[PDB]
């Protein structure tokens, strides 16, 4: 069925935000699809603490940013940059 | 490719 | 590639019916969000000027391009009882 | 034909636009053109921007039907790192 | 593809 | 009108 979209804010730690990324235009991750999706999530992590960011969620902005239809590396330095506070919208399966 | 962040 | 702008009162929503967005294409090759169904009685309907086939490519201030399926029904869903299209006419 | 670009601002996005409802730069096409890409500046750093592309949104807003000053005002209240979203003529 | 009411 | 931004 149709996803649903969720706004998750994460503070950053020294390691970073805790989840890992696939997909993008010419790396995708998903037929006919070049979206951003969550891989992983490091047990402690930010993303863990938090605990509302999931495997599979589709990261479709990064504060304003849209991530649709980017290059995997625009999508890994737009999630590296941000400031200690980030604000991803989601679309959960 | 999975690059963590 | 005519562009036109449609103002809508919501009735009991707006009326019509959406189909496209990234991940799930409505036109091969084309993310574009297009009007697929009017509702006789509807908003969309007594204003007239909506059609099948439209491309909504703004609500009020946001744009629908390149967006998901699910972003675009949040976009239009989201709305006061009054709404501004930008839509293109085949 | 739509591409989402990415720029990091160096300093503004370093590109000149024209068009806009009242100042049409098309005729029968009010949209918002690049019309020059500064030597230096971020869009041309990033090197997929082009004379004649027509941006359609700017991160979140669109830029179809809106005045010359509101496009400038949408694509100047904007945060360092900007997604345009253009279409290639 | 989905078709979705607004 | 050709504004620079």
């Amino acid at each position: 069925p149709l996803g649903s979209l969720m706004n998750i804010v994460l503070h950053k730690e020294d390691k970073g935000l805790g989840f890992s990324i696939a997909g993008g235009v010419g790396n995708q991750h998903i037929i006919n699809d070049n979206g951003i999706f969550v891989t992983k999530i490091i047990e402690g992590g930010a993303a863990f603490q938090d605990g509302r960011l999931e495997v599979g969620d589709r990261i479709t902005k990064v504060n304003t940013l849209s991530l649709e239809n980017v290059t995997h590396e625009e999508a890994v330095a737009i999630l590296k940059e941000t400031a200690d506070v980030v604000s991803l919208v989601v679309v959960k399966p | 490719p999975e690059t963590s962040v």
